[PDB]
């Protein structure tokens, strides 16, 4: 990993010295740098050994001498394919932008502000202080991606009181991170694993992490930032948001909640149970109220992510496997649906949803692919999302199956409204006022669709290569939770 | 795929030896998977019993299948 | 030796003062404006000093004649003095536009900044109540003068006048503290005052003279650094006075007085008895910073209240006397100074405006978009956005406050910093994504601001990628105290 | 172009090295605000091409991709500014004065197309031809103006002050002489003779004017 | 296979000392837990820089009874 | 009703607790 | 080292702030920043050496386990 780690930063910076009004070169070379960092992510996958509690390719550089809070970079188990999904998806955003001129949307600026692999950092960052810096850090890139080239639906903004609470929750986690950091000098995640805290304080520290996380996670009391953040997000800002920025909260719980505070997690199991359950119920019923397509997909994403939560709780190896594989399948499916709804916007240039009609005439291949992914967002058994969600379900393994009975409503209403909305979008010869402008999909368009469908099917028919490469790590996490 | 059953030196109180405490985790989970795969091998052997009989295909192994199941306890 | 940074910057100021006065009053040269010529040589008398000061690192402690009489240099004074000269270098550099464009033939503003920098060099190394006061008042007097400089616009005159009143009254409080402490101890040297004030325990041991003395010294200081309960004019002081003199008396007296506080309050008197007032000041300073910044319009006054709030965020590192706390305080001064030099370099880049608020600050995302990027970077840095340097400052300060058991101080710090983050994110959004608002156009900034803004913008963003040098520096300074 | 940018960088360092690496010794010659429009054939990655028998006036700039053929002329003050698409001026044309031939860049609002000026085209003064596929032996009038995509077909004598509209394929030999483009009269044959003879008139008048010199006595006077 | 898949996997090997890495990390942080508790303890180190001048110049002036006899 | 689900959710939590008390 | 790239940026960023294009000989004076980065890393080493010295002095101090 030593050299092949910093591909996106090197690429971005050495392209910053190429303003190059003639876009062809910046597009080509940024895309090549992204694709080669993805290639090195994938060869790093191939490099994996599914047999160690240690982290696969550890590296560091002194960051502050005393207590050495340094860039500790591990990729065991989950992070392995989290960074893989990150890379998998970043060329997708670079490729959804072969727009010809791309002038006001200055192409090199979006290249340089999507080609920041701080997501790679955080998923490999294995000392929760610097790990803290990155999800909060990616907000500066996310904010510029969300509105600079993002569609303007309102005076671009986020609920100000909610945003203040969201960042306050993030900084509340920071106080908890410091309390553990000075609690026993424990710099990094290996030693924060080894150490043992006061049960009276483990619960406080757990909920303090949980503040920021359950903001990043879309739980019922605070999740509103996803719809408002997406309906304004650009086509490639949503692909990243759904893809990774939601995985942030669940991976945070996975690494720095379950094997960190085993007693606090034991104590708060019913809390997250009910939270995620009622969140899934709400976000299943809501798309009744929401007619906005981006809000629809964002709420389906909330549902899936709170399923990821209702599964990560468990010492069930199947439980957390279903959690992380619902994460992978979600970063595939919701991002593929955001790709879909972005194509559906642009090809129609309209931001009402009642206006997407006669799709089987305009773009019938888009109808086929939109089904190929909406069956997934409802988790058709056979798809990747099915393996994910059902290992989430069997996560009631040592349990007594009372939260699966709330996932009942959460997923039945989800699949129901998934089908309702796929109909509502493709229904009828509802002639729109587009002046016979059909907008058939592009070869590059079906290309950027290719990898999501491929990952989806390759998981849904063969989840081994992902459950393997993971079981050793998750099982170590579980025994530390034992 | 070459590990050792001894976990070095870990007493019951595990705060003392973080090296040995991590090693007990990493190889007692190896033992966890030992007996999990033992249950899985005995399950493939339950399928093997069924394959063999084909006419009883419940009996002549069912109490031995209960022995198989005794790899798991506390069913309540 | 050991005064070669002072011997030089005093001789250089005289060489510049005589050179400037002879020419500006010269018929042969058509009475030229000697500003930007005694400047340039001014800021070089700074760099040659910074070279005389940084080089002789073991030589600064070369005599004893100075030790038990006048002033004691050590590694803390050495590093903090290399910083003052570096922060005086930035402040003279950003003014070069203010000398040419703005009609100032008054060169002695430069030589007064140089004399003030000598006064501050003697504050940092001040190691006796008498020397502390004399250097404090040398720098404060140069700054009263150069803050009441603009005589045409009456707005700067009354601002400089209330600055003189506030500073003279603060110095009176500080001096009464020095009197009570000396009168109740019979010793002014910090090396002597330290031996007396071991095991003083005011709240447990009846010593009212020394207590009132330390209280008045702390009050005078918290006046000088314009902390919350005693700021009392600081917004109007920064707003009314010209922009570069505001950039001077807003960043350099902070550095110098804070180093002086670290001297008297961590060595001259060490107890948890005095830092209670600084704890209260930190709480209310973060509160006032957050709220008043939420309330202000004028960018100069917004930076005034932001500097008050950040001075608050500094004192939480002093609100606990642990090495981690002092090192957090020092980290906080460097990341507050470089960021303030940057913000003031930006405010000086926009000379075209009159006293105008953030609405007129708008359109920068359109006109000069790279300057708007830099301004958003600096304002984020103040807020403490994670990927920047101000986040590292506030975060290490809060971590020191947690390790010092002041959990409530960390709590008020985080809530105030989140309020500030919200306010500055909203400001950046209002500046970038909406609010065109009258499109005032700016003459371009000069190379001097350009490099300082550029290097500092690079420092803020690319800081977490290499915090080892600054952290080592500040931990060594904290150990030396 | 990348290496063109690098060339701009080596030249600046070189000009600078002369400007103040040797004009340092008492020379303010560099500081003289001399003009730069004398770059008649201003260049890009695309360059303006002009043949021998094609007078270009020194008061006139020819910027962008230009293909001045034979006999064509660009008289005093004209601007064949055609960066976006080539100004494929044909042979024997006669711009005649302060005219303009643009494919000037906009935000692709109408997909600016090359301006294929025809043959023996005696464009008049101040004509502001703009994205004009004007064909051969055509007359455009004094002070005239044109618009995008226009195709002034053969012998289409656009009149003075006229403003032809967008994409209007004016018929062959139809006189349009108004602000709203409007056919007026089938042109007569004496006008045909005039427009086909004024072509060679200026062709000779442009092979004349013989700039190709220098006037040192005036240079010596303006020196003092 | 494809002529090199065998040695294509030896791009990592066990090298299990990264656990002694955390072993000695723990020594680091066990010491570092003494970062904030430490402070000024020395009144015998050179900050006692007064007497070395007092004894040095006490005889010249500011003296009660030495100049008498 | 929303507060009803909020309290019945922790009631299902308590049902898990009663199952824990079953053994 | 990385100081070379940083300087070209500091100079180019400077040019971007004064509105001037990204062109001239100061991009060849960013080699001075490469010298600066090497010195800063050299000062990091020297500084951590001095801090370790002060830290062993502190360890000697603070009652020295008594
Ligand atoms: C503690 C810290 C405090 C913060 C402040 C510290 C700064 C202290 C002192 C210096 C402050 C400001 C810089 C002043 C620079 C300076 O006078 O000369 C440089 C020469 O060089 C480069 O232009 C060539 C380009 C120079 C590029 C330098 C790159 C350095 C990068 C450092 C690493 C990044 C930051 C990491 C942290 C700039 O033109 P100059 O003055 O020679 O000469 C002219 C100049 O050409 C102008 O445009 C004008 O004609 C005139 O005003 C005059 O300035
Ligand atoms: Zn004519």
């Amino acid at each position: 990993l030593s050299g092949l780690i910093l591909c996106p930063v090197l690429g971005s910076i050495i392209l910053l010295f190429i303003p190059n009004s003639r876009i062809r070169l910046i597009r080509l070379i940024g895309l090549c740098a992204s694709l080669i960092t993805f290639l090195y992510s994938l060869v790093l996958w191939i490099q994996f050994d599914s047999s160690t509690a240690k982290f696969q390719f550890v590296e560091s550089l002194r960051w502050l001498p005393y207590e050495n809070i340094n860039f500790y970079l591990g990729i065991d188990g989950i992070s392995l394919f989290f960074v893989i999904l990150t890379t998998f998806l970043i060329p997708i955003c670079i490729l959804v932008g072969w727009s010809g001129m791309r002038s006001y949307g200055k192409e090199y600026i979006i290249a340089f502000l999507i080609c920041e692999f701080l997501m790679i950092a955080v998923f490999c960052m294995l000392d929760l202080l610097l790990f803290y810096v990155f999800p909060e850090s990616v907000l500066i890139p996310m904010f510029i991606i969300i509105g600079v080239w993002g569609s303007r639906q309102r005076k671009i903004k986020a609920a100000y009181q909610f945003f203040l609470y969201t960042l306050l929750g993030s900084l509340f986690m920071l106080l908890a991170i410091l309390l553990i950091l000075f609690q026993t000098g424990t710099t990094d995640l290996q030693i924060l694993l080894t150490t043992e805290f006061s049960e009276r304080r483990q619960i406080f520290l757990w909920i303090a992490f949980f503040a920021s996380f359950a903001v990043k996670v879309p739980m019922v009391p605070v999740h509103i930032w996803l719809p408002e953040a997406h309906v304004e997000a650009p086509t490639a800002g949503s692909v990243i948001l759904a893809g990774i920025l939601l995985k942030f909260g669940t991976y945070g719980f996975l690494r720095f909640s379950i094997p960190m505070f085993p007693e606090a997690t034991l104590c708060f199991t019913p809390f997250i149970y009910t939270l995620s359950a009622i969140a899934i119920i709400y976000t299943s019923l809501t798309t009744l109220r929401q007619i906005d397509l981006k809000k629809i997909i964002a709420y389906s994403s909330v549902a899936h992510m709170n399923l990821v939560t209702i599964g990560m709780f468990s010492p069930n190896i199947q439980g957390i496997g279903g959690s992380i594989l619902l994460m992978l399948s979600h970063g595939l499916v919701s991002s593929a649906l955001f790709l879909c709804v972005g194509v559906l916007y642009d090809r129609h240039k309209t931001r009402l949803v009642r206006y997407y009609g006669g799709l089987v005439s305009t773009m019938p291949n888009f109808s086929t692919i939109f089904f190929s992914f909406t069956l997934a967002n409802m988790s058709l058994p056979g798809t990747s999302s099915f393996i994910g969600e059902f290992l989430i379900l069997v996560g009631a393994f040592q349990r007594n199956s009372l939260v699966a009975t709330l996932a009942a409503l959460g997923m039945i209403l989800g699949a129901a409204y998934s089908l309702w909305l796929y109909n509502r979008v493709v229904s009828g010869n509802l002639k729109p006022d587009f002046l016979h402008k059909f907008s058939d999909l592009n070869g590059r368009e079906v290309f950027i669709f290719i990898p999501f469908l491929v990952g989806l099917v390759w998981m849904g028919v063969y989840p081994k290569v992902f459950l393997d490469c993971m079981h050793t790590s998750v099982s170590n996490l579980v025994q530390h939770g034992k | 795929f070459e590990e050792s059953a001894p976990d070095g030196f870990d007493p019951e109180n595990p705060y003392k030896d973080p090296v040995a405490m991590v090693e007990m985790r990493e190889h007692i989970v190896r033992e966890k998977w030992i007996h999990i795969e033992k249950a899985k091998i005995l399950r493939e052997k339950v399928k093997w019993c069924y394959r063999v009989e084909g006419v009883n295909h419940y009996q002549k192994c069912r109490h031995l299948v209960q022995q198989y199941l005794d790899a798991t306890r506390g069913v309540g | 030796l050991a005064v070669f940074p002072e011997i030089f910057i005093i001789n250089a100021t005289f060489i510049l003062l005589i050179h400037g006065v002879v020419f500006s009053t010269s018929k042969k040269y058509d009475y030229p404006p000697l500003a930007s010529n005694v400047g340039w040589l001014g800021l070089l008398s700074v760099l040659i000093t910074l070279l005389l000061l940084a080089a002789g690192a073991p030589l600064l402690t070369i005599a004893h004649l100075f030790w038990n009489n006048l002033f004691r240099r050590d590694n803390f004074t050495y590093f903090c003095q290399i910083f003052l000269l570096l922060s005086t270098a930035g402040t003279i550099s950003m003014c070069f536009d203010f000398f040419d464009q703005e009609r100032f033939d008054a060169f002695e503003f430069i030589v007064l900044i140089l004399l003030s920098t000598c006064g501050m060099l003697f504050m940092i190394s001040a190691y006796d109540l008498i020397a502390m006061y004399l250097a404090i008042e040398l720098q404060s007097l140069c700054f009263y003068v150069i803050a009441a400089s603009k005589r045409k616009s009456e707005f700067s005159t009354e601002a400089g006048l209330k600055y003189l009143i506030l500073g003279a009254f603060s110095s009176g409080i500080l001096l009464f503290g020095c009197s009570m402490i000396y009168g109740s101890t019979g010793a002014t040297h910090f090396d002597q005052l330290a031996k007396i004030l071991t095991g003083y325990e005011i709240t447990g041991a009846r010593s009212s003279g020394i207590f009132m003395g330390i209280l008045f010294i702390a009050v005078g200081f918290l006046f000088k650094i314009t902390a919350v309960p005693f700021h009392m004019w600081a917004p109007d002081i920064y707003e009314g006075s010209p922009t570069p003199v505001t950039a001077f008396l807003s960043i350099a007296p902070k550095i110098s007085i804070f180093a002086n506080i670290l001297r008297v309050f961590i060595y001259g008197s060490y107890g948890a008895t005095l830092q209670q007032i600084f704890f209260f000041c930190s709480i209310a300073s973060m509160i006032l910073g957050a709220l008043a910044a939420m309330a202000q319009t004028k960018v100069k006054r917004l930076l005034a209240y932001s500097s008050i709030g950040h001075v608050g965020y500094i004192c939480i590192g002093f609100s606990c006397g642990t090495i981690e706390g002092i090192q957090s305080l020092l980290i906080g001064i460097f990341i507050y100074a470089l960021m303030t030099m940057d913000a003031f370099a930006i405010v000086l880049a926009l000379r075209q405006t009159r006293v105008k608020y953030i609405a007129d600050l708008g359109a920068l995302a359109k006109t000069n978009p790279i300057l708007a990027i830099t301004f958003s970077i600096t304002m984020f840095s103040y807020a403490g956005i994670p990927p920047l340097a101000g986040f590292c400052s506030k975060f290490y300060l809060f971590f020191a406050a947690l390790g010092c058991g002041a959990y409530f101080l960390a709590l008020v710090g985080v809530v105030t910093s989140v309020i500030g983050c919200f306010y500055y994110i909203r400001l950046v959004k209002r500046m970038f994504f909406d609010t065109p608002r009258t499109w005032i156009l700016y003459e371009p900034m000069d190379r001097n601001k350009s490099l300082l803004l550029a290097m500092t913008s690079f420092f803020i963003t690319l800081f977490l990628l290499y915090p080892s040098p600054l952290f080592s520096v500040t931990h060594q300074m904290a150990l030396s105290l | 172009r990348a290496f063109y940018s690098v060339g701009f960088w080596i030249r600046e360092t070189g000009q600078a090295l002369d400007r103040l690496g040797c004009r340092l010794q008492g020379k303010n010659y560099f500081r003289e605000q001399l003009s730069r429009h004398r770059t008649l054939m201003n260049v890009f990655d695309k360059a303006p091409i002009v043949d021998k028998e094609a007078f270009v006036a020194p008061s006139a700039s020819v910027i962008g991709d230009v293909h001045i053929g034979r006999g064509s002329s660009i008289w005093y003050g004209c601007v064949l500014r055609g960066d976006v698409n080539t100004v494929s001026v044909g042979s024997g044309t006669n711009i005649q004065d302060n005219s303009l031939v643009h494919v000037a860049k906009s935000n692709l609002s109408g997909k600016v197309h090359p301006t294929i000026i025809g043959d023996n085209v005696t464009i008049g003064h101040s004509a502001v031809l703009h994205g004009c596929t004007v064909e051969d032996e055509t007359f455009i009038g004094m002070g005239a103006t044109l618009l995008d995509g226009v195709v002034v077909e053969k012998h289409g004598m656009v009149a003075a002050g006229a403003l032809v509209r967008q994409n209007t394929r004016i018929p062959s030999g139809e006189v349009w002489g108004g602000n709203p483009a409007r056919f007026l009269r089938k042109l007569t044959d004496e006008e045909i003779a005039f427009i086909s003879q004024s072509a060679t008139n200026y062709s000779n008048l442009a092979q004349a004017h013989a700039a190709e010199n220098a006037k040192p006595l005036n240079v010596i006077e303006f020196e003092k | 296979i494809m002529e090199f898949a065998e040695n294509l996997v030896l791009r990592l090997m066990e090298n299990p000392e990264e656990r002694d890495r955390k072993a000695r990390e723990h020594i680091y942080e066990m010491h570092e837990r003494c970062k904030k508790i430490k402070e000024m303890w020395a009144l015998p180190i050179r900050p006692y820089g007064f007497w070395t001048f007092e004894r040095h110049n006490a005889q010249l002036r500011w003296d009660p009874q030495i100049s008498q006899v | 009703g929303i507060f009803g689900i909020a309290l019945p959710i922790i009631v299902y939590k308590g049902i898990v607790k009663d199952f824990h008390m079953q053994d | 080292m990385v100081g070379a790239l940083l300087g070209l940026g500091t100079q180019m960023y400077s040019n971007a702030l004064r509105k001037l294009p990204y062109m001239r000989h100061p991009w060849e004076h960013v080699v001075g920043m490469g010298l600066g980065a090497v010195f800063a890393n050299q000062l990091v080493k020297w500084d951590v050496k001095l801090k370790e010295d002060l830290d062993v002095m502190l360890a000697k101090a603070r009652a020295a386990n008594e």
